[PDB]
């Protein structure tokens, strides 16, 4: 029980949430600031 | 130096009820969220597990 719950918290950072990439580094080289941070809150609100 | 003892008694049945389970319910995720809807089906995905 305490390995699926650290395993399905750790396969959540893979998820999009809704933004244009899971990775936080890919939305920080493709975008600039003021779209970047859109992308950055939705997945701030799924990883919290 | 005084003590009080009983000279007879009764024999008292009391009831006591607990609980021991509870309706095993199950919600579909899916089903519950989307029902039906593909298009609610693929939005869901990217929420992950
Ligand atoms: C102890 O108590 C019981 C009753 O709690 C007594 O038996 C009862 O006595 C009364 C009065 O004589 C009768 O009307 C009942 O029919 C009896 N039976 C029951 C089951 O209540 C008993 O006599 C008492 N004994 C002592 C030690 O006094």
């Amino acid at each position: 029980q305490n390995a699926q719950a650290l395993n399905t918290l750790v396969k959540q950072l893979s998820s999009n949430f809704g933004a244009i990439s899971s990775v936080l580094n890919d939305i920080l080289s493709r975008l600039d600031p003021p779209e970047a941070e859109v992308q950055i809150d939705r997945l701030i609100t799924g990883r919290l | 130096n005084s003590i009080a003892i009983p000279t007879n008694f009764t024999i008292s049945v009391t009831t006591e009820i607990l609980p021991v389970s509870m309706t095993k319910t199950s919600v579909d995720c899916t089903m519950y969220i989307c029902g039906d809807s593909t298009e609610c089906s693929n939005l869901l995905l990217q929420y992950g597990s």
